[PDB]
């Protein structure tokens, strides 16, 4: 009966958990995580990654 | 001996690693620091920062 | 080149200070990590091929 407002809900709490998943995608580099690559390279490649 | 260089022997030797994604058993000379509860910190956990 | 040799390094502390302090290696090139942040890291999977 209620399944339009819960949509709304459902929509919401969606995009943010998608955005949060986003944090976890490489984009074409070594790693996703800033600290590692920080930790593990010089700055000219760091920059580019 | 005779030949110029781009013949000559050369010695290579590879060191291979893998990042973070195992229990690490190589590491720096870093010395290790005591452990504090229940307060902000910056720790580095076998590399991770 | 063939029959390359391969040494696995495992529990060990390194020091690569000494690495750079007698170095008679015209090429010294990394492609993963950065030369000067090996005495920061810890790591595993650690092998040799000479």
């Amino acid at each position: 009966a209620l399944g339009k407002l819960q949509d709304v809900v459902n929509h919401n709490a969606q995009a943010l958990n998608t955005l949060v998943k986003q944090l976890s995608s490489k984009f074409g580099a070594i790693s996703s995580v800033l600290n590692d690559i920080l930790s593990r390279l010089d700055p000219p490649e760091a920059e580019v990654q | 001996p005779t030949y110029g260089v781009g013949h000559q022997p050369y010695r290579v030797v590879v060191l291979s690693f893998e990042l973070l994604h195992a229990p690490a058993t190589v590491c720096g000379p870093k010395k290790s620091t005591n452990l504090v509860k229940n307060k902000c910190v910056n720790f580095n956990f076998n590399g991770l920062t | 080149v063939y029959a390359w040799n391969r040494k696995r390094i495992s529990n060990c502390v390194a020091d690569y200070s000494v690495l750079y302090n007698f170095a008679p290696f015209f090429a010294f090139k990394c492609y993963g990590v950065s030369p000067t942040k090996l005495n920061d890291l810890c790591f595993t999977n650690v092998y040799a091929d000479s």
